């Protein structure tokens, strides 16, 4: 999985 | 008696779309996120990694009232614009707006915005997201 990115 | 089709339900109506609505089925827990364990898996082509794998949870409280909770999401849950405190349970009412994540640069709105609403099943069913 890919970690969530901060926006 | 009464037909199920003439029923009513709470739902999260996707703002601006007659697709992607989320059913709040009476007596059920509804989880939302981009991961594979959830009731409704959100998939964004615009910004794949805005939504957390397990982003929020909706459930009726011990009094029967629908609630939402931010499941330690990275980019937040907003109820009428107020940022929710992670893991705190908030009651949700007719007409409330829920935002998952945040607007991107030069965008007025987040992708995933919903109105909390109680509507006719005949209105809701053509617009529902598939269940995961």
């Amino acid at each position: 999985e890919l970690k969530t990115e901060r926006y | 008696g009464a037909h199920m089709a003439g029923g009513r339900s709470w739902c999260l109506r996707r703002v601006g779309m007659s697709a992607g609505w989320l059913l709040l089925e009476d007596g059920c827990e509804v989880t939302v996120g981009r991961g594979f364990g959830v009731t409704y898996q959100l998939v964004s082509k615009i910004c794949p990694l805005m939504i957390s794998r397990n982003h929020c949870v909706l459930k009726q409280n011990p009094e029967g009232q629908w609630t939402i909770m931010d499941n330690k999401s990275l980019n937040g849950v907003w109820l009428n614009r107020a940022r929710l405190e992670p893991l705190r349970v908030y009651s949700i009412h007719q007409g409330d707006y829920i935002q998952l994540g945040v607007p991107l640069e030069n965008k007025e709105n987040a992708e995933y915005e919903y109105e909390v609403t109680e509507e006719d099943w005949e209105t809701i069913y053509p617009c529902l997201s598939p269940k995961n």
